[PDB]
């Protein structure tokens, strides 16, 4: 539809600017190791980042300007260097 | 047998399933209502205990003649006597 602002803005190029948002999920265990329980469903854990000048938690997702290292474009400094390519595999 | 409402763990889970039809008991519904009232030891329940307690609650709420709830009317909070008399009759 319409947004109200003509132009490119702070985005890279026109149209879509393609990016990949990976998410990691795992279960939340009790002191015993069994799954903690809600009223009906269960408890889930995600791994999130907080940047020093974002004041917010967000997903470690990067712009898909590089091919496979776009999660590394989110998480080269975050995850690893060589084992990062292994986890990318 | 008269059960008293608003009292404790087993009393509430019997009193909730009082006027329900006998086929409407689901083994999911049993552990659902169980783990909220047994919230201290809710994780200590296994499936065999759930099916045993479901069978017992089924065979109890079948015989609707021999059971009564106190209902915890709580506006007069009259006596046990008004409950015990109807549970006699
Ligand atoms: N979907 C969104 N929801 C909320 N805020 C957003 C979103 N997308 C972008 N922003 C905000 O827009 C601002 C500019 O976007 P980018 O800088 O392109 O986003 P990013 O590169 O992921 O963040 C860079 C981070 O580095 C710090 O220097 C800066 O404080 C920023 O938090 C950022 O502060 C970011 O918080």
């Amino acid at each position: 539809g319409r947004t109200g602002l003509r132009g490119r803005g702070s985005l890279s190029c026109f149209g879509p600017n393609h990016t990949l948002y990976p998410m990691v999920t795992r279960w939340r265990r009790n002191e015993d190791g069994a799954i903690c329980r809600k009223s009906i469903k269960k408890m889930l854990e995600v791994l999130v980042v907080k940047l020093p000048l974002s004041e917010h938690w967000a997903l470690p997702g990067g712009s898909r300007e590089p091919g496979e290292m776009l999660p590394r474009k989110l998480k080269r400094i975050l995850r690893q260097e060589h084992w990062p390519s292994f986890e990318n595999l | 047998c008269v059960v008293v409402e608003g009292s404790g763990r087993v009393a509430d889970v019997i009193a909730q399933v009082a006027n329900l039809p006998v086929s409407d008991i689901t083994i999911s519904l049993i552990q659902q209502k169980l783990s909220v009232f047994f919230q201290e030891m809710f994780e200590t329940f296994t499936e065999s205990r759930i099916v045993e307690w479901t069978k017992k609650i089924q065979d109890i709420v079948r015989r609707r003649q021999l059971l009564t709830v106190f209902r915890e009317g709580k506006d007069g909070q009259q006596d046990v006597d008004v409950a015990i008399l109807q549970a006699l009759l």
